[PDB]
């Protein structure tokens, strides 16, 4: 959560130990959803 | 005369660190429970 | 190295052992023999005939056995425990 | 899309990538060199039929002084470049140290012949070396003439590679028994040379020291020397620590490293913070 991961923190041997940051490496990115949690709340505020 | 070593004979296999990871290997370990 | 209050058979717990040496010798070795060494205090005379002491220690000797196991990494990176996953029933699923 | 006109929406045309600002190149810290000083700034030399032999093992060597220096009439590498030593490493390293004539200087290499290829000191046809070679008139000679150094006349055989054969012992050249002593068909097996300050270039004793290089599949105890570079963070950089590459931020970590441990690894088996091989820091892996 956040979608912000420090560069610097990251490079070496350990910062795979954050395994998101190693597949930043690889070329795997997740995308965001378009619909922010906040929001679904929302939805599932006003459906209810 | 035989003993039991039940869980000793264990050293790291490499000089490589890891950390909260359950790592799998294969090498030349005393056997577990093994006699001795 | 850990200090013991033994029993003559080695006591049941679990600990590493971490890589003093790596000696680059390149030699085939088929065979060991270990080494005593005898104790003589002042009252012994000094001769061969039966003026030594070897002393209480004993020695255990185990074979190593292509296996797998499992090695649970601790945050600080040191091995709390293993499984043998060739022993029982249960270790193998532990393994899968 | 292949085509001129684009419907309104996100499209995803291309990568975007940071490019690597240097390139780090790195090995480990330097010490424990050979004693290269022993062999080359030796100040006695050991004859041609019997040469020193040092192993050299257990250590960085650095070869790039012996190449780059001037006080060596000539250095020639078979093998391998004599540019790429500090590079390679060896399984087991061999210095022969031997002093003989200037003319003979050229005997030493693979597939030669002559008085100290065939029976001094033979050279392996495929062998891998480096022959390193200077002058030591001003050492060596001597106004009366330096008998020390001697080369064999006479043997049963010719001589295998390094095979270096000291023995003192009379040679029987005929039939007569030469019971230890000179005679008739009986000669001592080596001769000196005559070596003093007057005489010419061809003459001048020379000091050479051939490095062999045997490799083995054995792990390789001399290795060549670390051109390192200095260690930038928080910047996205090609870094080379020992054994591995890769292009991150290196950042400092808080983590703890055992003693013996170099290498972190990622749950998922990825190359996380490693040690720097120089500095006992623990550095963070950052995909720029």
């Amino acid at each position: 959560a956040g979608f912000i991961k420090q560069y610097g923190d990251c490079l070496g041997d350990i910062a795979a130990r954050d395994l998101i940051c190693a597949q930043k490496f690889n070329g795997l990115t997740v995308l965001p959803p378009l619909l922010t949690d906040e929001m679904i709340a929302q939805y599932t505020s006003a459906l209810l | 005369a035989y003993t039991n070593s039940f869980t000793r004979g264990v050293y790291y296999p490499d000089k490589v660190f890891r950390s909260s990871v359950l790592h799998s290997t294969q090498d030349l370990f005393l056997p577990f429970f093994s006699n001795v | 190295h850990t200090p013991i209050n033994l029993v003559r058979d080695l006591p049941q717990g679990f600990s590493a052992l971490e890589p003093l040496v790596d000696l680059p010798i390149g030699i085939n070795i088929t065979r060991f023999q270990t080494l005593l060494a005898l104790h003589r205090s002042y009252l012994t005379p000094g001769d061969s005939s039966s003026g030594w002491t070897a002393g209480a220690a004993a020695y255990y000797v185990g074979y190593l056995q292509p296996r797998t196991f499992l090695l649970k990494y601790n945050e600080n990176g040191t091995i709390t425990d293993a499984v043998d996953c060739a022993l029982d029933p249960l270790s193998e699923t532990k393994c899968t | 899309l292949k085509s001129f006109t684009v419907e309104k929406g996100i499209y995803q045309t291309s990568n975007f990538r940071v490019q690597p600002t240097e390139s780090i190149v790195r090995f480990p810290n330097i010490t424990n060199l050979c004693p290269f000083g022993e062999v080359f700034n030796a100040t006695r030399f050991a004859s041609v039929y019997a040469w020193n032999r040092k192993r050299i093992s257990n250590c960085v060597a650095d070869y790039s002084v012996l190449y780059n220096s001037a006080s060596f009439s000539t250095f020639k590498c078979y093998g391998v470049s004599p540019t790429k030593l500090n590079d390679l490493c060896f399984t087991n390293v061999y210095a022969d140290s031997f002093v003989i004539r200037g003319d003979e200087v050229r005997q030493i290499a693979p597939g030669q012949t002559g008085k100290i290829a065939d029976y001094n000191y033979k050279l392996p046809d495929d062998f891998t070396g480096c022959v390193i070679a200077w002058n030591s008139n001003n050492l060596d000679s001597k106004v009366g003439g330096n008998y020390n150094y001697l080369y064999r006349l006479f043997r049963k055989s010719n001589l295998k590679p390094f095979e270096r054969d000291i023995s003192t012992e009379i040679y029987q050249a005929g039939s007569t028994p030469c019971n230890g002593v000179e005679g008739f068909n009986c000669y001592f097996p080596l001769q000196s040379y005559g070596f003093q300050p007057t005489n010419g270039v061809g003459y001048q004793p020379y000091r050479v020291v051939v490095l062999s290089f045997e490799l083995l599949h054995a792990p390789a105890t001399v290795c060549g020397p670390k051109k390192s570079t200095n260690l930038v963070k928080n910047k996205c950089v090609n870094f080379n620590f020992n054994g591995l590459t890769g292009t991150g931020v290196l950042t400092e970590s808080n983590k703890k490293f055992l003693p013996f441990q170099q290498f972190g690894r990622d749950i998922a088996d990825t190359t996380d913070a490693v040690r720097d091989p120089q500095t006992l820091e623990i550095l963070d892996i950052t995909p720029c």
